[PDB]
């Protein structure tokens, strides 16, 4: 899994 | 019928990382139909992001353990844990479908052509929990989502290409899941590679236009942006 | 469906990290009758522990909450915190009831007077969930719940000095808990620092006596026993 | 609040 955002 | 009240609740629920009464507390917000603040947004897209994310941690390990064992040849054994793996699925069904009536219905729907913020940062979800679904479907169902992930990122990379500079956190944070979307969904490597090398080195370009507050928050995800190009470069040459 | 294919689903759902419904198969499998073998008492224990521990980490949370917003003045808040931390304190005493019930409709009473090592282990384990009550009862409340606890606790601790070598794990593990009981709830820090020294000790001048099977577990526990009289012996020259 | 440390397993194997 490649990493990611949500903020 | 407080507002304050369940925001509150939804921090306090934070903290002691109960993120199924933070995202319930938040979608009664979000259901009194009035706009979120950037404070707001952020308590929603949390809650619900650890409610799906554990529940794709838990559908990864289950996937793993069923292609092994599947070799193994043990019928009662498999049949268990593929049923275990659909009780996941659809507990994770459960919840994207959830958030994306919330996302269709309350949030980006009522959002002004004044709001570029907002929208884009709804439209990436929309686009996010679609995805999610794409990395359980099967069949004629799969594409389905996957035509309704793409079309919600690509809606919001034209708002944010034609309103928002390259170094802001959502355009940023938009260009990475988006091009996750294309290597991982799509398998389509080089475009996934090319948005990726596209939205870091335009961030490169008008770099000193930075904000004291977004100067570390941006950076932060131009990293990850690169950390994508390191590890699916490495893959094609082998 | 098949008492295999139970157990399957709760080692399944251990690396999940599902303990909600690893604590729900081993639930049906205890109520089948039949006596738990030692994976089995494994997963039983690791499942609950799982799900009470994460109400109390977040119990924990929330009345430490209480205490820094109770200077701040606001009776909205206040309220709503309060209102919280009961309903984390309801969740919690739910998981607590029903593995006592396990433990003394199931466990404890299919026990023959020659399971020594099964019976230490589900009296402990039972002392254990009562103390957790104990950490969030009050008045009356908490004091028979601790009078409950204590007497799982000192009955398993007889069974383990006379039927168990102090090297054993299920014996070490008994004098770990059972010394966080007198520190955290009698707070009597010299009967568990004593307690926690003795069962060390006493597992080094036995220590010939580490079976292959399970040295890694004993070993582990005992640095427990030495961590816990470090971090003791260091709280009691801060109050002096 | 602070907390020692425990354990809650029986060797497996
Ligand atoms: C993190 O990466 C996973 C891997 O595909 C992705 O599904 C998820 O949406 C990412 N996180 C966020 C908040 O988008
Ligand atoms: C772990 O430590 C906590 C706090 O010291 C204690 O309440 C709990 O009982 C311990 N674990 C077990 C399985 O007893």
């Amino acid at each position: 899994v490649p990493v990611t955002t949500a903020t | 019928v407080d507002r304050e009240q369940l925001v509150q609740k939804a921090r306090l629920a934070e903290q002691a990382e109960r993120y199924d009464d933070m995202a319930a507390a938040m979608k009664n917000v979000t259901e009194l139909n009035e706009p979120l603040s950037n404070e707001e947004r952020n308590l929603l897209s949390v809650a619900y992001k650890n409610v799906v994310g554990a529940r794709r941690s838990s559908w990864r390990v289950i996937s793993s353990i069923e292609q092994k064992t599947s070799a193994d040849g043990n019928e009662k054994k498999i049949e268990m844990v593929r049923a275990y793996r659909e009780k996941i699925e659809k507990e994770l069904e459960a919840v994207c479908q959830d958030v994306l009536s919330l996302l269709d219905n309350y949030l980006i729907k009522n959002c002004s052509e004044t709001q570029y913020e907002s929208k884009v940062f709804y439209l990436k979800m929309k686009g996010d929990y679609y995805r999610y679904l794409a990395e359980v479907a099967t069949g004629e169902k799969r594409a389905t989502v996957v035509e309704s992930s793409e079309k919600a990122y690509s809606e919001a990379h034209e708002i944010s290409k034609e309103h928002m500079q390259p170094t802001h956190p959502i355009r940023l944070g938009l260009a990475l899941n988006y091009s996750v979307f294309y290597y991982e969904i799509q398998n389509a490597p080089e475009q996934a590679c090319h948005l990726a090398k596209t939205a870091f080195d335009d961030a490169i370009a008008e770099l000193d236009t930075l904000n004291e507050d977004s100067y570390k928050d941006s950076t932060l995800i131009m990293q990850l942006l690169r950390d994508n190009l390191t590890l699916w470069t490495s893959d094609q040459q082998d």
